[PDB]
């Protein structure tokens, strides 16, 4: 057996299934076709949640193509838009990917 | 039946889908939908044939899923030259054997 | 018995053979051993 640890803004919560995609199902976590296993959730506003907001978690918002499932996005790198050349500080098309 | 939105726009780069529904009815078990890019003064191209089949010549960003009644195609890494006229076309066997669409036009907000 | 086991109404002297004695059970009892090294599901949930 396998299990993970999530932190979900909201409503992407019922995105999480086996084949259709979404915010955080491209970029991020996925689940695969033939998914054995299911989704053990529960509304834990009392841990994870303080008052001004938390900063202390991230998510991706774009990649250069779609992942496979199962898969770990861990480089961080800066993003440029196609064909602009932009390197080493952010801008213009230049944005960090967190 | 076969409809589309008549038009979508977004920020550049990423974060657009677009989808197409239809009457089960009419519609005949939804098999063999395919979806098209037209441009302005230029031939039109095939870009996805039955669904989530990728032919050749056609770059990975481009991906198709259907759920229940509705299909729906995503693209990542969009471009400055990613405005399209994205159709889909599908059987129907009421009706006219084949419908197409119901008309995109794809803007972006570079400039 | 002794008519229904020779198809007849009338039975001789002597002695016969019927069905055996059967003693049946009451309950059920299962002992599996003692649980250990549970799984720490305790501690994911409880994460701080
Ligand atoms: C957390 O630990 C408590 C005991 O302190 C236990 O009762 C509870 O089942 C555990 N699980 C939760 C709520 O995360």
């Amino acid at each position: 057996v396998y299990a993970d640890s999530f932190v979900i803004r909201g409503d992407e919560v019922r995105q999480i299934a086996p084949g259709q995609t979404g915010n955080i199902a491209d970029y991020n976590y996925k689940l695969p076709d033939d998914f054995t296993g299911c989704v053990i959730a529960w509304n834990s506003n009392k841990l994870d949640s303080k008052v001004s907001g938390n900063y202390n978690y991230l998510y991706r918002l774009f990649r250069k193509s779609n992942l496979k499932p199962f898969e770990r996005d861990i480089s961080t790198e800066i993003y440029q838009a196609g064909n602009k050349p932009c390197n080493g500080v952010a801008g213009f098309n230049c944005y960090f990917p967190l | 039946a076969l409809t589309q939105p008549a038009s979508v726009s977004g920020s550049p780069g990423q974060s657009i889908t677009v989808s197409c529904t239809g009457t089960s009815s009419d519609l005949g078990n939804f098999q063999y939908v395919s979806w098209y890019q037209h441009h302005p003064g230029k031939a039109p191209k095939l870009l996805i044939y039955e669904v989530s089949k990728r032919p050749s010549g056609v770059s990975n960003r481009f991906s198709g899923s259907k759920s229940g009644n509705t299909a729906s195609l995503t693209i990542s890494g969009l471009q400055a030259e990613d405005e399209a006229d994205y159709y889909c076309c599908s059987y129907t066997t009421t009706t006219i054997p084949v419908a197409f669409g119901g008309g995109t036009k794809l803007t972006v907000l570079g400039q | 018995e002794t008519k229904c086991t020779l198809k007849s109404f009338t039975v001789e002297k002597g002695i016969y053979q019927t069905s055996n004695f059967r003693v049946q059970p009451t309950e059920s009892i299962v002992r599996f051993p003692n649980i250990t090294n549970l799984c720490p599901f305790d501690e994911v949930f409880n994460a701080t």
